[PDB]
RNA sequence: UUAAUAUUUGUUUAAUGAAAAGUAUUUUAUUAUUAUAUUGUAUAGUAUUAUUAUAGUGUAUAGUUUUUUAAAAAUAUAAAAAUA
């Protein structure tokens, strides 16, 4: 899709569609693939790093917030790339439910690792939770041999 | 024998690409089968792990 | 204005008239545009006319705010 | 349609597309703007030994002390080649040099002033030039690295005599 | 002045004499014992040597029919190896730092 | 490719790349006016 | 149209190089 | 709106001086119109294949014949001012080569290490 | 096989009822000069010019889209009439 889009764009922009070496080289250079990085959809309606100072009392003397250990403990952690983890009161964690799914999902198109679910071995050895294709635990051959030999069977 | 070969031909015969070629000759393209086989038969030590060990 | 400058400030920290260019053949010499050189042509012409004694016709003496 | 007759293998697309490797080595060779993942991987690996060593912090990465910039500043690498024909057995006032493309007139004049001591430099005439291309005996097209031609002008004509 | 161009060009080729191949190149064992300022000094020395060698190589490529292959070509390889060893030592020191 | 055919070096002839007797015919017969210099026009106008 | 129809002094943008007009 | 300066877009000078692709140093604060984005590749490829056509009637970038290489441009050093020919705003970009001081061992060293005549035209020299 | 064929036949010539350019390629070379970053170079060919970015103190020895020769027939030329 992206390759065809770039090809059409270059053909409309700078390709004369002649036998020139310019177009002859473009027809082969446009097949190259660009960088792919899963960009999580930003939330301008609700800034998660803004709610750090929310739901907190303040000392009237110094006019600054009170470091409540109960709030620090019960704080829910929302993930984001530039702001790795952010604490937020649990009352407002509902609006950030989609960021949770986008973070739990593997930051890669599903059809690139779809070769996992298409076989029984990987279907049994891998995890499929919120589209997170992370490999489960697997004992080594030495480990399973030692376990069986200790179990005497 | 190039001078002799050119002298034996008739002056009316003409060839139009003496100083320039039609297709660009700077695109890397493959050789012919017989000469590739000649290369593979002459240079065998280019293959990986050709040297005897030890 | 009578020299021929249009922008008073070349930079926000210095005037445009006090710009003398270094790193060149003429050091400390004030920079002049083609408009500045042509206005100086007009001034020198008027001065030479006045020295000759004929009517000094400074072309920019009849220049008002509306032109 | 009889879909049960086939097995589950994706057929090749028709017409098949060409590899993204540019095969033209002529005068109009184009630099591909598309960035590949392998390029970033190799850059990071040569920078800080990815993924064995931990990454340096952002401060050191973006600072002047980062290893590539530090090495480029304390051990500069610039290939300056003098043309023998331009100054050999002839009193010439415009000697020419070959430099990398990443240099400029000021870069070259500072180079000649600090390293070789050639301070009297009037003007440097810059002109890029595609690398030399040639074929070997088997017909493989091998192109030499690109080089920028510079024509430096001096106040006094210079010459290096060749004792015949 | 003129000595700069005389050192840009070769000397044995200038006197029409066969240039001899030097002994060896800088080893990492030696460059570890060498100091940082000493390392950059010998780096600039090798840079000037490589510039002269590349000028001679380009001259021979320009005249490959008038003059045969460049005499003593392993000098460029020795210089490149010395530069690579310098870079290796500097990279190790920077990694420790 | 006439330059590479004739002027270039070959196993039968020496390089004619820098040879006046072989390059002098490349110059035009009818002289032409010089091209406009934008850098010269800038250094001459000196916008204010 | 068959009839004939019968200009940017500072293309540097909004503010570039020399300041334009009085401030504020 | 774009990130690169509007003079880079359309040169502030009358003759379109300072237009085209200008690569910037990573540590430099100035930005350039050289971007490898999948959305910025069409214009940056047109700048190399066709070029920019000015109102005055002259083609500024890639006048013709040989296409430039935008990746090997020396890093940007400043911005064009109408008064002078060029205004330098970043001096750290311009590399300044410097020679080390001489020393008792420095003037005694040589390029090659010492390991423990008439020129004859030869077709091949091994070492 | 068609084929001892069909169509072609070109090295300054009978030089032309004529002559001021732009644009995109191919090919590149130590140009000079004004003498402050980068960037693309010159001639020579090739393809194109409606749909205004080519017209003036006055126009390149310009001849490849211009082509050889000691016959009749066929064919073309009615600008090949001194016919009808």
């Amino acid at each position: 899709m992206f390759r065809v889009t770039g090809l059409q764009l270059k053909n409309p922009v700078v390709f004369k569609q002649g036998q020139g070496m310019f177009s002859h080289q473009l027809k082969r250079l446009l097949q190259k693939k660009s960088i792919h990085r899963y960009n999580w959809d930003p939330l301008p309606m609700y800034d998660p790093r803004k709610l750090v100072h929310a739901s907190r009392h303040m000392d009237v003397e110094t006019w600054r917030e009170v470091p409540d250990p109960h709030w620090d403990e019960r704080s829910y952690l929302v993930p984001d790339q530039m702001f790795y983890n952010i604490p937020v009161p649990p009352e407002y964690k509902d609006a950030y439910w989609w960021r949770e799914l986008q973070a739990r999902r593997v930051q890669c198109p599903v059809e690139w690792v779809s070769h996992r679910m298409y076989n029984k071995g990987d279907r049994q050895r891998y995890d499929f939770q919120d589209l997170a294709f992370r490999k489960k635990f697997e004992f080594s051959y030495e480990e399973v041999v030692k376990n069986a030999k200790d179990m005497r069977s | 024998r190039l001078e002799l070969l050119e002298s034996m031909r008739h002056p009316r015969e003409r060839d139009f690409y003496q100083d320039h070629t039609y297709h660009n000759q700077w695109l890397r393209r493959d050789l012919e089968k017989h000469q590739k086989q000649q290369l593979a038969a002459r240079y065998k030590y280019f293959a990986p792990d050709f040297e005897i060990s030890p | 204005r009578c020299i021929g400058i249009t922008k008073p400030f070349y930079n926000k920290t210095t005037l445009r008239a006090q710009c003398w260019h270094d790193r060149g053949l003429q050091v400390g010499t004030l920079v002049f545009s083609q408009a500045m050189r042509d206005a100086l042509m007009d001034l020198e012409r008027a001065v030479r006319r006045k020295e000759l004694g004929l009517e000094p016709n400074y072309v920019w003496d009849r220049w008002g705010p509306v032109g | 349609w009889r879909t049960w007759e086939y097995q589950h293998t994706r057929p090749d697309p028709r017409p098949f597309p060409d590899p993204p490797v540019n095969d033209y080595f002529g005068r109009s060779r184009i630099w591909n703007p598309i960035a590949c993942k392998l390029g970033y991987v190799r850059k990071k690996a040569d920078e800080w030994g990815w993924p064995n060593k931990p990454p340096p912090p952002t401060g050191l990465r973006y600072s002047q002390e980062f290893f590539p910039f530090f090495f480029e500043r304390y051990f500069p690498d610039a290939e300056v080649r003098l043309l023998l024909d331009s100054v050999l057995n002839n009193e010439t006032k415009r000697p020419v040099f070959q430099i990398p493309c990443s240099m400029s007139k000021v870069e070259l004049v500072n180079y000649l002033k600090n390293i070789y001591g050639i301070d009297n430099v009037v003007r440097v005439e810059v002109r890029n030039r595609r690398g030399r291309r040639y074929k070997n005996e088997v017909g493989e097209i091998k192109m030499m690295d690109d080089y920028k031609v510079a024509v430096v002008e001096l106040d006094t004509p210079v010459s290096v005599e060749l004792k015949q | 002045s003129a000595a700069a161009f005389y050192e840009f060009v070769d000397n044995n080729f200038l006197n029409n004499k066969r240039p001899p191949v030097p002994g060896g190149s800088w080893t990492v064992e030696v460059l570890r014992n060498k100091s940082l300022a000493d390392l950059q000094h010998i780096w600039f020395l090798l840079l000037k040597e490589r510039n002269m060698l590349k000028s001679m190589k380009e001259h021979y490529l320009r005249h490959q029919e008038e003059l045969g292959a460049m005499p003593a070509p392993s000098r460029l390889k020795m210089i490149d190896e010395s530069m690579r060893n310098i870079k290796r030592v500097v990279k190790e020191r920077d990694e420790e730092a | 490719c006439s330059m590479r055919v004739s002027i270039y070096s070959r196993p039968g002839k020496v390089s004619r790349l820098n040879n006046a007797d072989a390059t002098w015919h490349n110059r035009s017969r009818k002289e032409k006016p010089p091209d406009f210099d934008p850098s010269a026009f800038r250094r001459r106008y000196r916008d204010s | 149209g068959v009839w004939n129809d019968v200009q940017n002094p500072h293309p540097g943008g909004d503010d570039f190089g020399p300041p334009r007009g009085p401030p504020k | 709106k774009n990130s690169w300066p509007e003079w880079m877009d359309n040169g502030a000078d009358g003759t379109g001086y300072g237009i085209g692709l200008h690569r910037t140093h990573p540590l430099s604060r100035l930005r350039g119109n050289l971007k490898r984005s999948p959305s910025h590749v069409p214009r940056v490829l047109g700048m190399m294949i066709q070029g920019v056509w000015h109102k005055s009637g002259v083609k500024l970038y890639f006048r013709g014949g040989k296409p430039p290489n935008p990746s090997v441009h020396p890093y940007l050093t400043g911005e064009p001012c109408p008064l002078y020919g060029w205004k330098v705003t970043d001096e750290s970009v311009i590399r300044q080569f410097n020679m080390p001081s001489i020393d008792g061992t420095n003037f005694r060293y040589k390029p090659y290490v010492a390991l423990q005549k008439p020129l004859a035209k030869r077709l091949f020299f091994w070492r």
